[PDB]
């Protein structure tokens, strides 16, 4: 289980394997908030996370609370 | 507006995230200052970044301007602590609050964008030799940023 | 304050919450999980509210 | 979270409950008052929550 917190500011409760892949989180994500995970951008300790890596890449550990903000570009 | 900010600081004042802070500087509640704590494990650790931020009368169908205080190193934002970031100009949304734009803002600190910089000189730096603008970043943060 | 309404679960099957909005023309009734409303509009019901005919439904994520 | 969500007030506003409903495609977001909703669709802004078009604004009842 980990949690997310939600562009709205709602906290929503997640059941995760640890080594899942944020791909994944976030297509989760969208079954709960209905939001595309391509518009989707996941923050920890102020850091970005990549799609293609995981949880474990990560070290996200049971009860860590994830960032949730839109997708956004640098220019 | 103020409805909306007034909300906005109040979450705020209980529950700020992980590294980020934002409130009024003295009577106007339009006009605010934030910081943002260097990322650890980045260049800018131990750094304490100050912003301003003007709420324009719209607020939130408009953007609130956002301008890093605190000198950076860094190929988005200049020396006018201009930052060119799309959600603050067309990729805007009226459901991003200052609390969720200052984690978009340290997000965009761990990773730039030097395809389309706006500071050229810096963009090379990055491209070519990592371990340089890590260097200055390092430099930078102990100079202007403590 | 007929907001707390949308803690209910559906009226319905009352296992699901209420996030299909059933509408016609410009308004919409939520009152039912979007599975039960999808099902009320096939079955060629009307609104279980005010009985209008339902042109849409759609699933609605509260934010 | 969603008592704290369904009973909030607009969003946007932050003055009038969440009746306006954002369609898009099979869903929609319910964040906002229907007249600020009103304001997005009529300034051509897409879904303030996914970014994607508003297709309408359904005025939303739940009874
Ligand atoms: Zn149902
Ligand atoms: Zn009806
Ligand atoms: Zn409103
Ligand atoms: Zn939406």
């Amino acid at each position: 289980q980990i949690f997310v917190k939600t562009l709205t500011g709602k906290t929503i409760t997640l059941e995760v394997e640890p080594s899942d892949t944020i791909e994944n989180v976030k297509a989760k994500i969208q079954d709960k908030e209905g939001i595309p995970p391509d518009q989707q951008r996941l923050i920890f300790a102020g850091k970005q996370l990549e799609d293609g890596r995981t949880l474990s890449d990560y070290n996200i550990q049971k009860e860590s609370t994830l960032h949730l903000v839109l997708r956004l570009r640098g220019g | 507006a103020l409805k909306r900010i007034h909300k906005e600081l109040n979450d705020l004042a209980r529950d700020p995230p992980a590294q980020c802070r934002a409130g009024p500087v003295g009577d106007d509640m339009f006009h605010w200052q934030a910081t943002i704590m260097g990322p650890n494990d980045s260049p800018y650790q131990g750094g304490v970044f100050f912003l301003t931020i003007h709420f324009p009368t719209d607020y939130p169908f408009k953007p609130p301007k956002v301008a890093f205080t605190t000198r950076i190193y860094h190929p988005n934002i200049n020396s006018n602590g201009s930052i060119k970031l799309d959600i603050l100009r067309s990729q805007w949304s009226p459901a991003l609050t200052i609390s969720k734009v200052l984690l978009s803002i340290c997000s965009l600190l761990c990773d730039p964008n030097p395809d389309d910089p706006l500071v050229p000189e810096i963009a090379r730096i990055y491209k070519t030799d990592r371990e340089k603008y890590n260097r200055i970043a390092r430099e930078w943060t102990q100079k202007y940023a403590m | 304050e007929d907001c707390q309404n949308l803690l209910k679960p559906c009226s319905l099957c009352e296992k699901r919450p209420r996030d299909g909005n059933i509408i016609h023309g410009r308004t919409g009734h939520l009152v039912t999980c979007f599975h039960c409303a999808r099902r009320l509009k096939k079955a060629g019901a009307s609104c279980p509210i005010c009985k209008k005919e339902i042109q849409l439904v759609i699933k609605v994520f509260i934010a | 979270s969603l008592p704290l969500n369904a009973i909030e007030p607009c969003v946007i506003c932050q003055g009038r409950p969440k009746n306006g409903c954002i369609v898009h495609g099979k869903t929609g977001h319910l964040m906002a008052c229907f007249t600020c909703a009103k304001k997005l669709k009529k300034r051509n802004k897409p879904c303030p929550v996914c970014r994607q078009p508003i297709q309408m604004i359904v005025l939303t009842y739940f009874p």
